[PDB]
């Protein structure tokens, strides 16, 4: 557990890595984007870029599929989607490194969750914040990308949350390209599985059921081959969740839900919860201070293994 | 209680607490170290008694020791810890909040007298000291009762009374601005921003509030039964709410004695007011249960610790756990940890488990160090990496190593025929006529009885590479000795009969152990005509049935009681090996069953060396289906798979297979093994008449003609348009025809194989894709060595960046 200190003046809230895991963003509650590099020759990460983003903590970060270029979507909870491209052609650790394409104003709440779709799909983008709306924009434009239209706007919850209570929206893209287009939607309590119908719009296809609490993080297991689509979920209590979903009107195909298993081994809130490259290891973080990886042996059954404290 | 932390007395890293115990009676000062969790880190300096009952509390910032002391008497004690004086109102009665300034200046707040003011400010230098009564600069809040108050600059004091809440400036008789609102106690300010307050009411709903949405109303946020109620009917009340000194946009609130909830709030401006809600809420168990009071306690790398206070009046000290935030996966098995607390960020590499190994034994980097390696671009090149450094993969490859050679060498590709990959089941159960099956398998036999199905034993023998003659035998055993595994020599000798062979080939062995063991096999031989039931077959039972090594199992479980079914069951050795004495050393009646019973574990349990049986059929699709449910190996399935899948077939699986390998070897920027493994499809795809059926990557080049205005897309040293013969719009440099290799001069752009490779790359066909501009790739290289624009006249176009 080497630690290398990202040099934000306050709380790191989310840290994703690109395609090629050679890159890291991280986004905090200082209003900065800082961009980080692994070096092949000195093994240490280094930063290549940090500038300012937002007037509020940005708190979700998403990059995009390496084949339309060098994409960071930013959300925060000034109520905004910010785009930032790279040019090349200037000095790192400058604030210039990254230049700014959109901004996406639509949404009258402050922002929790941006997940770039998978790349058959388009340059689409996903938005998700305390009112209720699910936003869905598309890079229609192929000359410049700047013009970012809306393309769908659902209504996950009926009215938006209160000022005095929490609430968390999280986000989950299905990593297939041969399946029809679905979008894993995490409301307060209520997830749900969304699909593309044939009519252009989006259906709620799929509900997956318990979540007695607030639900902190989606994870759809990444599509390695096999028959069935695995999500998981970490919730507000010590639940981690694991729906195996099977696919087989205005829809293209019905899925079933049925939950593979529920671990209780946290005894908190599960803040967040990831998946392998190839869906075999699943990290679990919880209010225990400990870091649990879980995989499925024997059967298809997740059991826990290597516990991390910090 | 009350604890209250005392900030600009300390010179040292330690931090100043004062305390007043739940009676009332006492004030004791405190010396908090913050590097320090034990319980001994708070240090007792000195404790005041002789006070009747302490109704509030307040220190003074710029002279260190100075603490004035409320009391519900009437009476107000300045004194010193690090004089004394008691000071009363004019009026007698109880000092509900207390606040002395930077400068000096003290303030009073009081209960309701009509006669009287109940917000008293006064200086204590200008303070006669024979009388017990005050005489206050500033005089305000007549006929009212203060009951919090705060000192937010030099001149300035925000009262709250029992009906409104007040910010008065002592430069004006008037007050800034009067809010009327039941929630006016115990105003906090917010250390980083002076500009956000908070009180509480009766019921318990406490309020976080802005001075510049009061002062232009409604409360910045506000919650609903929070804190201990009895505002107003109590006076002697635990603050059990703290804002946040280690952070901005955080309060902390304590709930029943138990838990701790921080909550993290967020801020958005309606456009320099910012609007609040909730972002986080934290919960923290206490140490110890019945706590009434606590407060922070900063430590270094943004840390928090906070001192509690029982119940009891006893005084200890509670850490905030690291609680990780994110913890995000990698495709190099890379673990990356966020905390809730710090701006560290940790990161578990890959250079109850350890982390370390359990990364280091997943399947997403062995697949990638495989790939690395060069796995499943030619199979005998897999077995020698596999032999070099899990033992069904490398069987598995044998087998497809065998079946390529058969293929690739004409033995399955002459005749009507296809028979390409084929499993033994296939070949053994049949399947245009069963003559025309008969005779297309016996020409195959013929171009390299005493059964009723023999022809099918000897394709099945050629499958499953098990045609070797005795020559080759002798072969096979030599080189197998040649890597030192004389057991395996043993089990091979064992295997075709050659029991003799078996005790030579042990014989005069590198190994006590193996001479030991030769000794033991050699005792078979003279007793094969026994009828048995010794003691020495039960050694040799026991002896197979505790002995590690599979091979020698195999000989002592086969030398007493010689049958064969104790050999051609057990998974320990190779299934090639099984069906080497299946197809040899047994007959057509049970073979069938042997046959049926091992595909149908094979195919529903997913071993790779059920491939021997099934081939690369759709049924070999099913058990790399059934394989990737069990192991998640796609990487080995999709090598496998492009031998067969889209040549004799076509299915989605495969598809998806092929995608997604290709997909992780982008996402480990193995561009040139996912080329490799590109061509490796095409090369594979072609069928015995030689049409490809692979989904090749299509075209991008269609060159516009600039005679006819034309697709030339609709010659292997020049290229010219098909309708016209017009040749290739001319490089920018040296006015050449594209397209035309070998020209008269040499284009030494910016050993001797990669030299001259590099030579002959040069005169290629090289254009930009924002000003359409075609040079030589050696003339655009030497070109834009020296300039920056595009070399044709009149364009400005950066092409090199
Ligand atoms: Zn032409
Ligand atoms: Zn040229
Ligand atoms: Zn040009
Ligand atoms: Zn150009």
């Amino acid at each position: 557990m080497q630690p290398f200190d990202s040099g934000h003046d306050d709380l790191v809230h989310d840290v994703v890595y690109d395609f090629y895991g050679r890159h890291v963003a991280t986004c905090s509650s200082d209003q900065h984007i800082k961009v980080f590099k692994l070096d092949k020759d000195t093994s240490n990460w280094e930063l290549s870029d940090s500038w300012r983003a937002h007037d509020s903590s940005i708190v979700a970060i998403d990059w995009a599929s390496p084949e339309y270029g060098r994409i960071i979507a930013s959300a925060s909870y000034d109520k905004t989607v910010k785009l930032w491209e790279e040019d090349p052609d200037q000095e790192e650790c400058s604030g210039r490194r990254w230049n700014k394409l959109c901004t996406l104003n639509d949404s009258k709440g402050s922002l929790y969750s941006v997940k770039f779709a998978p790349a058959h799909l388009g340059l689409k983008l996903a938005c998700l914040g305390n009112d209720g709306i699910l936003r869905l924009y598309d890079a229609l434009e192929p000359s410049d990308l700047r013009s970012w239209t809306l393309t769908s706007e659902m209504k996950v919850l009926s009215i938006p949350p209160a000022n005095h209570l929490q609430s968390d929206f999280c986000l989950s893209w299905c990593p297939s390209r041969f399946s029809p287009e679905k979008l894993a939607v995490s409301a307060l309590e209520q997830a749900i599985i969304y699909q593309r119908g044939k009519d252009g719009k989006l259906h709620v296809a799929a509900k997956l059921p318990g979540h007695k609490s607030l639900i902190r993080s989606i994870s759809w297991a990444p599509s390695i081959g096999r028959w069935y689509q695995l999500i998981a979920t970490g919730c507000k209590d010590g639940r981690i969740r694991i729906f195996k979903i099977t696919e087989k009107a205005e829809l293209q195909s019905n899925l079933q839900v049925e939950l593979l298993s529920e671990h209780d081994d946290h005894n908190g809130e599960v803040w967040s919860v990831s998946w392998n490259l190839t869906g075999t290891i699943l990290s679990s973080a919880g209010d225990d201070g400990k870091v649990r990886l879980w995989k499925a042996t024997y059967s298809n059954e997740f059991k826990c293994m290597s516990v991390i404290t910090a | 209680g009350l604890i209250k932390k005392v900030t600009h007395w300390s010179y040292d890293n330690l931090i100043d607490y004062l305390s007043v115990n739940p009676t009332r009676d006492e004030v004791t000062h405190y010396k908090v170290d913050p590097e320090n969790e034990s319980d001994e880190s708070i240090i007792k300096l000195h404790t005041v008694k002789d006070f009747g009952s302490i109704t509030c509390l307040d220190y003074s910032e710029s002279e260190i020791g100075m603490i004035g002391v409320g009391e519900k008497n009437g009476y107000l004690r300045i004194f010193n810890i690090s004089y004394d004086i008691r000071v009363r109102a004019k009026k007698q009665r109880c000092i509900n909040s207390l606040g002395i300034n930077t400068n000096g200046l003290i303030a009073m707040g009081l209960d309701r007298n009509k006669h009287d003011s109940s917000l008293q400010i006064w200086d204590m230098n200008y303070h006669d000291d024979s009388h017990e009564t005050i005489n206050p600069m500033f005089s305000y809040c007549t006929n009212e009762s203060i009951v919090s108050l705060k000192f937010l600059n030099d001149t300035s004091v925000l009262a709250a009374s029992t009906k409104f809440l007040k910010e008065i400036d002592v430069r004006s008789p008037n007050p800034i601005y009067q809010h009327p609102t039941r929630l006016t106690y115990d105003i906090k300010l917010n250390p980083f921003n002076d500009w956000q307050f908070s009180t509480y009411g009766d019921d318990g709903t406490l309020a976080i509030w802005d001075r510049r949405k009061l002062s232009d109303a409604s409360p910045l946020l506000t919650f609903e039964k929070l804190v201990g109620s009895g505002a107003a009917s109590r006076k002697y009340m635990n603050s059990c709410f703290r804002w946040s000194c280690v952070r901005n946009n955080e309060f902390a609130t304590l709930h029943r004695g138990d838990t701790i909830k921080r909550w993290r709030l967020g801020y958005y401006c309606d456009s320099n007011i910012e609007n609040l809600f909730v972002s986080s809420v934290h919960d923290t168990n206490t140490m110890y249960d019945r706590v009434a009071t606590f407060d922070y306690i900063p430590r270094s790398n943004n840390g928090t610790s906070l001192i509690c206070m029982r119940q009891s009046g006893t005084i200890y000290r509670m850490p905030i756990s690291e609680v990780c935030s994110k913890a995000i996966l990698n495709n190099r098995n890379s673990l990356l940890l966020s905390n809730f607390e710090n701006t560290e960020i940790d990161e578990i590499r890959v250079n109850f488990w350890k982390p370390e190994k359990l990364l280091e034994k997943d399947i997403s980097v062995i697949m990638r160090t495989r790939a690395s390696l060069g796995y499943g671009l030619d199979p005998m090149n897999t077995v020698e990496m596999i032999d070099s450094s899990n033992a069904y993969i490398r069987n598995t490859w044998r087998w497809i190593a065998i079946a390529k050679a058969s293929v690739d060498d004409g033995t399955m590709v002459s005749g009507d025929l296809d028979l390409g990959y084929e499993g033994v089941i296939g070949i053994w159960n049949g399947i245009l006529s069963d003559k025309q099956l008969n005779k297309e398998m016996e020409k195959i036999i013929k171009l390299r009885a005493g059964s009723p199905k023999y022809v099918q034993r000897r394709l099945c023998l050629i499958i499953s590479g098990w045609d070797l003659s005795r020559s080759d035998y002798e072969d096979k055993y030599n080189i197998i000795m040649k890597n030192g595994h004389y057991e395996k020599a043993a089990a091979w000798a064992v295997f075709f009969g050659d029991i003799p062979k078996a005790v030579e080939i042990l014989g005069s062995a590198k190994k006590e152990r193996l001479r030991l063991i030769a000794t033991a096999i050699a005792g078979y031989l003279a007793y094969k005509d026994l009828p048995g039931n010794n003691a020495w077959r039960q050694q040799c039972r026991k002896m197979s049935s505790e002995l590690d090594d599979p091979y020698l199992r195999v000989i002592f479980a086969f030398i007493a009681d010689n049958d064969w079914w104790d050999i051609l069951y057990e998974p320990a050795i190779s299934l090639r090996e099984r069906l080497g004495v299946a197809l040899r050393f047994l007959n057509d009646t049970d073979l069938t069953t042997f046959l049926d019973r091992t595909s149908s574990t094979v195919i529903e349990n997913g071993e790779l060396e059920g491939l021997i049986l099934t081939g690369i059929t759709p049924n070999g699709i099913d058990l790399l289906q059934s394989y990737v449910n069990k192991t998640s190996d796609v990487q080995s399935a999709a090598l496998i798979s492009i031998f067969g899948s889209p040549r004799y077939f076509r299915d989605q699986r495969v598809d998806e297979w092929i995608q997604t390998y290709r997909d992780m070897l982008k996402s480990w920027e193995l561009f040139s093994m996912r080329a490799r493994f590109d061509v490796l499809r095409s090369k594979l795809s072609r069928t015995k008449t030689g049409v490809l059926t692979a989904d090749i990557k299509p075209r991008q080049i269609y060159i516009q003609c600039q005679n006819c205005k034309q697709n030339i897309n609709t010659p292997r040293h020049k290229y010219c348009c098909p309708h016209c013969g017009s040749s290739f719009p001319r490089c920018a440099i040296c006015l050449m025809p594209l397209g035309t290799s070998n020209l008269p001069f040499v284009i030494n752009g910016t050993n001797r194989e990669l030299v001259s490779r590099k030579l002959k790359l040069n005169e290629w066909f090289s254009f930009c894709l924002s000003c359409n501009h075609g040079m030589h790739a050696g003339h655009a290289e030497e070109w834009f060595d020296r300039h920056n624009v595009c070399p044709t006249p009149g364009c400005t176009c950066q092409c090199n960046k």
